[PDB]
């Protein structure tokens, strides 16, 4: 996964 | 060994040299300890992912603390730093590391493998090739040599503790790692067996009960709050039965200082 | 790098092609190593990983010195002190007369104190082999090569399926133990120091398995009294050939009682006896050692  | 003490002394010195900044998170203008939690809290699935050794875990995070003690990191670009230190990690620590490609591919292509080449360059830059930090997994390993009789309940469930601790910089930025893993011990100890910091190890750190306090009082909080917390990696990571499933025991209300 | 000049090729290792080279403005004569940065593959190769970050920790007359570390795009450079050969040519080029025997003494004396300090700090050498040491015009000589080594802050797990050349890999790596200790580093030592003395190899064996039974051909067949937990390790067999020990003054004949009394604690079969290198330094062996120079 991506993340923020 | 004839080399016990002298590691340990020698640990101790290099430790000091390893520390992060303290306050490093607020002249960082774009990031936060918030944001740090969810970065280390996602290393830990990808070391689990690849079935990982604990300390490769706490050197990544190691590397990535003193990075951003003197760079600034934008948001979009913190997982990048993180996923180059746990590249640099394995190929320190581990037998065989994971591919490059292994390492772009849990990003979910949100970089280039170049991309994380060129931050691996740059991370080992910044940290002059240093990468030979002591972690909490080395203290309480050398502790562990010090109990009677062996009890891996406790073994457990003091590496849990010490790992809750990678997630928040906010308070354990400011203890060595030596303090944290005996504040670890002490409590994992506490709890399964109402046992205390054996005098053995008083006299090996030179650690009293009472030098541990302020730590051990955080590590506390921390561990009755598990259940609460944002995130949850660790506490998935050790309901397994190959950790005795110490982070389904209960911890106990009060520490009886 | 501009400020260097290039001299000859002085052969290959783990990084590739090893150039002598003098540093154009001070004078300094230079071993450097190039890592060729190909952006395409892996990054940093884990060798380097290693030497670069334990050797710039050790800092002693019996390891070689680190330099500098030079950064570019496309090439890592790594600057090393020069050492103009290594033990391996020197046995070659000394075979038929041998090495003097206080040269030996004074080469194993050396030895002893890089390698106990590299444990004192925590750093496996996990490699040693004529190849790795170095020796000087004056008689130093100096553990190079560190691109296999490791810190043991946490116990180190082992190969399974090691990569080092057989010759002087330890019995208990053999018989396929988990971990690593200092213990590994002795026994390669003790049989450097053999083949200082003999000329030859002490056990140069064929496969993993014939490796092993000319150790215990040597040495005699270890059993439960001399090595507690043999017979539980994972590559032991009960269908070992049981040879009784051979005598230690047929293996290493020119050496007087010192030598063999050092050399047989050097390859005691069980690493928690094995003598450690802090303790072979006060071995009466090294009473009279002096410094004298190769030719």
């Amino acid at each position: 996964r991506r993340x923020f | 060994p004839d080399y016990h003490e002298d590691i340990h002394t020698y640990l101790r010195e290099m430790e000091v040299k390893c520390k992060p900044k303290v306050g490093y998170m607020k002249k960082q203008p774009d990031i936060t300890n918030s944001m740090r939690a969810i970065l280390v809290d996602w290393l830990v699935e990808v070391g689990e992912e690849y079935k990982l050794q604990n300390e490769t875990l706490h050197l990544a995070v190691n590397y990535i603390d003193r990075f951003l003690s003197s760079m600034s990191v934008l948001r979009g670009k913190l997982q990048l730093v993180g996923t180059a230190a746990m590249l640099l990690a394995s190929k320190f620590e581990e037998i065989y590391p994971p591919e490059v490609a292994e390492f772009v591919y849990i990003t979910d292509d949100t970089y280039t493998k170049k991309q994380v080449l060129r931050m691996e360059h740059l991370v080992l830059k910044v940290l002059t090739f240093d990468l030979a930090a002591p972690t909490v997994n080395q203290f309480l390993t050398q502790y562990f040599l010090h109990q009677q009789p062996a009890n891996c309940k406790v073994e457990s469930l003091a590496m849990f503790l010490g790992e809750l601790s990678l997630i928040d910089a906010d308070p354990y930025l400011k203890y060595l790692p030596s303090v944290i893993a005996g504040a670890a011990f002490h409590l994992a100890l506490y709890t399964v067996t109402g046992q205390s910091w054996p005098e053995s190890l008083i006299r090996k750190t030179g650690y009293t009960l009472e030098s541990l306090k302020p730590c051990l009082m955080d590590l506390h909080q921390t561990y009755l709050k598990a259940p609460q917390h944002a995130q949850q990696s660790i506490r998935e990571k050790y309901k397994n039965s190959k950790y005795h499933g110490v982070s389904l025991l209960n911890p106990p209300e009060t520490l009886n200082l | 790098m501009e400020n260097f000049q290039k001299v000859e090729k002085i052969g290959e290792g783990t990084y590739g092609v090893v150039y002598k080279a003098r540093n154009k403005l001070t004078g300094e004569v230079v071993a450097l190593k190039k890592i060729r940065l190909d952006t395409e593959t892996e990054g940093v190769p884990s060798t380097a990983i290693r030497e670069i970050s334990l050797l710039k920790e050790l800092n002693h007359p019996n390891i070689v010195k680190l330099l500098d570390v030079i950064h570019t795009e496309n090439k890592l450079y790594l600057v090393f002190e020069f050492l103009h050969q290594d033990l391996k040519k020197f046995m070659d080029a000394s075979a038929l007369t041998g090495i003097p025997l206080p040269l030996i003494k004074s080469y194993l004396f050396q030895l002893l104190q890089g390698l106990a300090f590299c444990h004192s700090h925590r750093v496996l050498h996990r490699d040693l082999k004529p190849q790795n040491l170095l020796i000087n015009t004056e008689g130093a000589i100096k553990l190079a090569d560190f691109g296999l080594a490791r810190a043991f802050g946490v116990p180190v797990r082992t190969y399974t399926h090691e990569v080092v050349t057989l010759w002087y890999r330890a019995p208990e790596i053999l018989l396929g133990c988990k971990y690593y200790s200092t213990a590994v580093d002795i026994w390669s030592l003790g049989c450097i120091f053999a083949e200082m003395v003999t000329r030859r190899a002490l056990f140069p064996g064929d496969s993993e398995i014939d490796q092993l039974f000319r150790i215990f051909r040597t040495l005699g067949t270890p059993d439960e009294v001399v090595w507690p937990g043999v017979t539980s390790m994972p590559d032991y067999k009960p269908s070992f050939p049981k040879w009784a020990r051979q005598d230690f003054s047929k293996v290493v004949p020119p050496l007087d009682e010192d030598g063999r009394s050092l050399l047989s604690q050097m390859l005691h079969y069980d690493p928690n006896k094995r003598i450690s290198a802090k303790a072979a330094l006060a071995h009466p062996f090294f009473q009279d050692v002096t410094k004298p120079v190769p030719h």
